């Protein structure tokens, strides 16, 4: 019916995957983080200019 | 570069105002002297005619 080491596979290899992906989540997080910074920035350093 | 520049905008304005600030004074003493200069030789003129009106 369904075979009890298939599922230790698969759940051993997903939550290997998982974990890297939140190590590789923080890549995926500076990445926005950049590209909010960029108006995070912008939002101060116009008025900032104009003044 | 527009935050970092912001300084030296700052400096060039006080700078411009420095500039200004003996310009306003020159261009308005060569006004003077220019105005002085034709009152002057206006006034001499009629001082030469009311000379020989009076003679």
């Amino acid at each position: 019916g369904i075979n009890p080491t298939l599922f230790i596979a698969q759940l051993i290899n997903f939550l290997l995957l998982i974990f890297i992906l939140r190590a590789l989540l923080y890549r995926p997080v500076m990445n926005l983080l950049n590209e909010r910074t960029r108006r995070i920035e912008e939002s101060v350093r116009d008025a900032e200019k104009v003044r | 570069e527009q935050l970092a520049n912001a300084r030296r905008d700052y400096e060039a304005e006080i700078a411009r105002a420095r500039q200004e600030a003996a310009k306003i004074v020159a261009q308005a003493q060569e006004r003077a002297k220019q105005q002085e200069a034709e009152i002057i030789a206006q006034a001499r003129r009629e001082a030469e005619r009311l000379k020989e009106e009076a003679r």
